[PDB]
């Protein structure tokens, strides 16, 4: 009946729009941008060539094949850019469905993009705002978390990788910003924990909040993981550009240099 | 010592009951040659045991797990002294033996604020750069990311074996069951269907994470031709100057 | 045996350990269907994984696993088994049981409980003997407050008596029962002891039994009345009232005496119209003069050794004669075909107490089927494990030869090539014992270990020869094992240079002394001086083997290593005993008489668990004090209970047991000054 035209349209402003205008307005209340438009600050305006755009998550198990459930871009934004004319392989979680939980697609595009990188010899830059994982997957999932470390290990000392997490990331997957070389925060917005303040409440048995578990002082102050901790999320990005150009694209490269008066 | 020997002890080591503890050292006594093992460091980090064994004449590091002892977790200690062993056994060219029972991280306050991401990162490294043969083999459990952390196929795993006490799962199935299904309450039935399900390592070995599932009274003799037939191993890895651990 | 005959099409099995797999293979070998049950720890245990069915009874302790009878029926009504077998403790001389399996459509393989209760009582089964004309144990159990009258009884009886008193007499008539006199005097102390302690100053007669040695007679019956002898058994050896080394031709009592107790235990078991098996046993004293006691309707743990000198199997022929088959041979057609020995390895340790239990996990094990004429029955595997709720038996072992000192040679023998490693045992008290020289002689009694063992085992005493020969063993392992570690491969980078010293010079240090040793090889020959002795060893040296073989000047020795540690200590078993070496070097010896030795502060003040087991009741309180001689605690462990006292006065500071509470292995329980 209808072409392919009006339904990739259909999918283009779904992704675009998220889960709905009203997940939009109340992420906007809250405190924090969604991905895309972070991307867009980050990198020079009109440089960005996103790779695999129309990407989604497939699962025959739960009856999740219904459109309610279903969305593309598996919560993760990957491309390449330019800033201040010099190349990255800039890295973004997105939160709007499943709160950013990992899945295949997810490893999948994100080993693409760091073996693209390694290949070429550009560094990466990711920004980190996840939440939870999909249970329903299950043990398939964790197997992506491993994929992505071996990455990691295998680009330590060969490209810069710098990991900015600006949500309330917890699980295994406080790992791989771990693996990085320098870890910065947002305050009272990005959170790291292994479990969950429940779990050590029913075990340990005693009163502890999320906030002075993972909160950004205290991993900048007394925890020794993450190197800065910012306000806010813009001077955040404003800040990661120039320390960015602080840094060389890659260790065959000499240290930069800049004209000086 | 015969190179294909077998070892009938194995096969009732391991306790079916999900919480009950074994002396996880009578394995690696069992399986290495003429019954000798050098343990390294014991009273100091007693969730992981490492040390140096022979294997059919030849030198080899065993890691493992310690189900006595904190229930198996691995923290900061265990993940700095498994570390720094793997690290040197690497640097000199040794073979690795990795026994898995892990539930996950031990949990708390004092962990948290001592920077166990940090160490846990350092144990995961060590695995992950390493390039000398390693044989794993999981006995009973593991839960979680540590899975992942203690040697998993995917970081360059040559040779994958579990029991048949075996199992994989990533959750708690006391707090699966309930998290699940959040429209409503299930009782019986649900847990039922998750004990029969995802108890067992069927949907791991459909998936390729292990090789396969062995006897244990044979598990020897198939370590012993892996050490036979991975003595080649080499690989090829990108340039560079120095590789950069999160000490 | 022909297999056409009809019998059972499926067994149940209702014991366990060695018994139920014993029961299981012949009832295969006949071709009938097995069905064992199991307890809860032994789920895994090697009679379940043998039969087909595996019903679970219970929870762990025997008290409500294999004792309780609903679970039982309820087995029985899941498998519809048309028979079960007791085999022999448990439940077996349980009349409840069997009334109850009576009431059921199904038979029950064994006595009728009409002799179940004629022998269970004694005053009964005392009439019962009386009746059947069975030389009993005489005595008369009246009022005697007269001396003179006492030692007319007496006289009439024999001067040795037991005269004894139903609530005691301190000896009353027994002691120092030979002449007459002494009989009137202890007649008079003892009713004057009577009426300060006990208050029954009356003698109550019986008569003595000098050096007393127990014959059991094995009989078979079926129900048409038909009853055999199945020749004898000797069984004089036993500890804390429990039989541990049997033989079965018994060579105290010749052809005459053994046919006329066959008679009369035969007699004895027709006059109970008994089926199935049984035994009658007697207490024959040092002039071949028996008394009848005791009458076991069960079978026993100590039944294949008859087997061994017969050709039957008593477990297929009590299953057949269940059926109702009456029974084919004859009194005429029993003979004797040469000698066996049979010996029971428990778990426990013979060192403290003559084998205080012990528990464990079974790291290997293995038996020695490949050696001439011997037998073994085992209830456990490799990797199989002891708990503190069934009997700690291992196994037992069964050597038949054409005479006695043969069978006892093989008996030696297949001990020396028994290795179990992983809990202990009392490989060492057997084989201690079973070469005294009035055990081969054949002079024993009730009290053989009792008074030749006045301070308990201490071990296998050694003679200067063997003391060299142990010597020169160890020093020749440890040679073998320093030359071992010099062989590696060719690195062709750094080339390894083999060192050369024509002959080692050792100091060995073994129990409280010090030998100096020269070793030297030439090839797989060590030839080796111990104190101005040469000794000659040849082997092939196969250090990873679990048991060696050497050639000590022509000599054949199987010894055993372990815990060889890298610090010069080793323990190595030789001839059956466990002995701990020091090796070390000359000058590594010089300079260790330089360090310092590490004091080490233990002399009493702590009275931890012996071996663990739990314990049940306690006797004293933290912040008291004790005398020597007084008991702490009572522990009871796998059926047995020990009580031990303290060896020096002094008040506790901490009692770490109360009632209910679980002991470990050498765990600490009283602290005191
Ligand atoms: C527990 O397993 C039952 C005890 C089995 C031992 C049998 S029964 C009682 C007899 N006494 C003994 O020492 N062995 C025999």
């Amino acid at each position: 009946a209808t072409s392919v035209n009006e339904r990739i349209e259909n999918k283009r402003r779904t992704a675009l729009l998220g889960g709905g205008q009203r997940r939009i307005d109340a992420q906007h209340k809250r405190g924090k941008l969604t991905a895309r438009e972070r991307i867009s600050l980050l990198l020079d305006p009109g440089s960005f060539v996103e790779s695999d755009m129309f990407v989604e998550h497939r699962c025959a198990d739960f009856g999740m094949a219904a459109d309610k459930n279903k969305f593309p871009g598996d919560s993760v934004v990957t491309g390449r850019g330019r800033i201040n004319g010099r190349l990255v392989y800039v890295f973004s979680q997105d939160f709007t469905v499943f709160g950013g939980s990992l899945s295949g697609a997810h490893a999948q595009k994100i080993c693409k993009i760091m073996d693209q990188a390694i290949t070429v010899g550009a560094p990466v830059i990711g920004l980190n705002d996840s939440g939870g994982a999909r249970i329903q997957e299950g043990v398939e999932s964790l197997a992506g978390y491993a994929d992505i470390f071996l990455r990691n290990v295998t680009a330590s000392g060969v490209i810069p990788q710098i990991s900015l997490i600006m949500g309330p990331c917890a699980g295994g997957a406080v790992y791989s910003p771990a693996l990085t070389d320098f870890t910065f925060m947002v305050k009272d917005t990005s959170y790291l924990f292994i479990t969950g303040p429940d779990v050590v409440k029913s075990v340990t048995n005693e009163d502890v909040t999320q906030e002075e578990l993972g909160g950004a002082k205290t991993h900048t102050t007394m925890s020794g993981v993450a190197h800065r901790a910012f306000e806010n999320d813009v001077d955040a990005l404003c800040n990661l550009r120039d320390f960015f150009n602080y840094l060389p694209l890659s260790s065959q490269d000499p240290a930069p240099v800049r004209e000086c008066h | 010592d015969p190179s294909d020997r077998l070892v009938p002890e194995l096969d009732t080591i391991v306790p079916l009951e999900s919480t009950k503890a074994y002396n996880m050292v009578d394995i690696i006594h069992s399986v290495v040659d003429e019954r000798e093992f050098f343990e390294i460091m014991p009273n100091y980090a007693k969730n992981i045991i490492v040390g140096f064994a022979r294997m059919n004449g030849r030198t080899v590091g065993i890691v493992g797990n310690q189900p006595k002892v904190a229930s198996g977790c691995l923290d900061i200690n265990s993940s700095v002294k498994g570390a720094r062993f793997v690290r040197f056994c690497d640097a000199f060219n040794i073979p690795l033996i990795t026994f898995v029972d892990v539930p996950g991280f031990l949990p708390g306050t004092a962990q948290e604020y001592g920077g166990i991401i940090r160490h846990g990162a350092k144990l995961l490294y060590a695995f992950a750069e390493a390039t000398v043969p390693k044989v794993t083999v999981i006995t009973r459990k593991a839960y979680g990311g540590a899975y992942d952390v203690m040697s998993s196929k995917h970081l360059c795993g040559d040779t994958n074996y579990a029991w048949p006490t075996a199992e994989i799962a990533v959750m708690g199935a006391k707090g699966a069951v309930e998290i699940i299904f959040k429209g409503h309450e299930n009782v019986e039935a649900a847990q039922a269907e998750y004990i029969e399900k995802f108890a067992n390592p069927f949907p791991a070995a459909v998936r390729g994470f292990v090789d396969d599932i062995i006897q244990p009274s044979s598990t020897r003799a198939r370590i012993c031709c892996d050490l036979d037939v991975l003595a080649s191993k080499k690989v090829q890895r990108p340039w560079r100057k120095h590789a950069n651990i999160p000490l | 045996y022909d297999p056409n005959e009809k019998t059972f099409d499926k067994i149940l099995v209702a014991n366990r350990g060695e018994i139920a797999c014993r029961v299981i293979r012949t009832c295969k070998k006949m071709g009938i269907k097995t069905v064992a049950i199991h307890s809860d720890v032994d789920a895994s245990s090697v009679h379940v994984k043998m039969a087909d069915e595996a019903v679970c009874v219970g929870p762990a302790p025997t008290s409500k696993s294999y004792l309780n009878m609903d679970a039982i029926m309820e087995a029985i009504k899941k498998t519809r088994a048309q028979a079960v077998h007791p085999g022999y403790g448990f439940l077996s001389e349980n009349k409840e049981f069997a009334r109850c399996l009576a009431a059921e459509d199904v038979v029950f393989i064994g006595p009728d409980t009409h002799a179940i209760q004629a022998m269970g009582d004694k005053i009964e089964s005392k009439l019962l003997a009386k009746k059947a004309e069975v030389n009993t144990i005489p005595g008369f159990d009246g009022v005697v407050k007269d001396a003179e009258e006492a030692v007319r009884i007496a006289r009439e009886i024999g001067y040795p008596v037991m005269i004894k008193a139903s609530a005691g007499g301190g000896g009353k008539g027994m002691r120092i029962a030979w002449d007459d006199e002494e009989t009137r005097d202890g007649f008079r102390l003892s009713s004057q002891e009577a009426a300060s302690s006990f208050g029954d100053d009356r003698l109550l007669i019986e008569k003595f039994i000098d050096n007393p040695r127990h014959i059991e007679i094995q009989v078979l019956g079926d129900k048409h009345g038909n009853a055999l002898w199945l020749n004898e058994r000797e069984c004089s050896i036993q500890r804390r009232n429990q039989k541990v080394v049997e033989e079965a031709p018994s060579i105290f009592l010749d052809a005459e005496t053994r046919r006329a107790m066959g008679e009369q235990a035969v007699a004895l078991a027709r006059a109970v119209k008994y089926s199935s098996a049984g035994t009658v046993e007697f207490l024959v004293d040092s002039k071949k003069n028996f008394y009848f006691l005791e009458m076991n309707t069960r079978l026993q743990v100590e039944h294949p050794v008859t087997e061994c000198i017969t050709g039957l199997d008593l477990v297929q022929e009590m299953i057949r004669v269940a059926k109702g088959y009456p029974l084919r041979h004859k009194q005429a057609d029993i003979r004797i075909n040469g000698w066996a020995v049979e010996c029971r390895v428990y778990a426990e340790d013979p060192y403290k107490s003559f084998g205080l239990p012990s528990i464990g996990r079974l790291s290997q094990y293995q038996e020695p089927l490949h050696l001439p004429g011997v037998r073994v029955d085992s209830g456990i595997q490799p990797g199989s494990d002891i708990s503190i709720y069934y009997d700690p038996m291992i196994s037992k072992l069964i050597t038949y030869g054409s005479d006695r000192t043969e069978a006892l040679k093989r008996m030696a023998d297949a001990l020396d090539n028994y290795v179990i490693r992983g809990v202990t045992h009392n490989i060492a008290l057997l084989r201690e014992v079973i070469i005294n020289s009035r055990f081969v002689k054949g002079d024993i009694s009730t009290k053989f270990l009792s008074d030749v063992y006045p301070d308990g085992f201490k071990g296998h005493m050694l003679t200067k020869s063997e003391k060299n020969q142990l010597l020169a063993i160890a020093s020749s392992l440890f040679v073998a094992f320093q030359l071992r570690a010099q062989h590696f491969q060719e690195n062709s980078r750094m080339p390894v240079i083999k060192p050369d010293i024509a002959n080692w010079e050792l100091s060995v240090k073994l129990h409280d002394k010090v030998h100096t040793v020269v070793a030297s090889n030439n090839g797989s020959v060590f030839s080796v001086e111990v104190d101005g002795s040469k000794l000659n060893v040849t082997s092939t040296w196969n250090l990873a083997s679990p048991l060696l073989s050497v050639s000590v000047d022509g000599t054949q020795r199987t010894v055993q290593c372990l815990s060889r540690e890298a610090g010069g200590n080793m323990s190595i078993q030789f001839l059956g005993t466990v002995y701990k070496v020091n090796i070390l070097t000359r000058l590594a010896a010089e300079l260790n008489k330089f360090m310092l030795e590490k004091v080490t502060e233990d002399t009493s003040s702590v009275l931890r668990s012996p071996m663990p087991g739990v314990v049940v009741a306690v006797s004293v309180k933290p912040g008291d004090a004790v005398a020597e001689g007084q008991e702490i605690c009572v522990i009871e462990a796998m059926k047995m209970q020990n009580s031990m006292t303290a060896g020096k006065t002094g008040t506790v500071k901490s009692v770490h047991c109360q009632a209910g509470d679980t002991v470990g292995e050498g765990d600490l329980l009283v602290e005191l000054e």
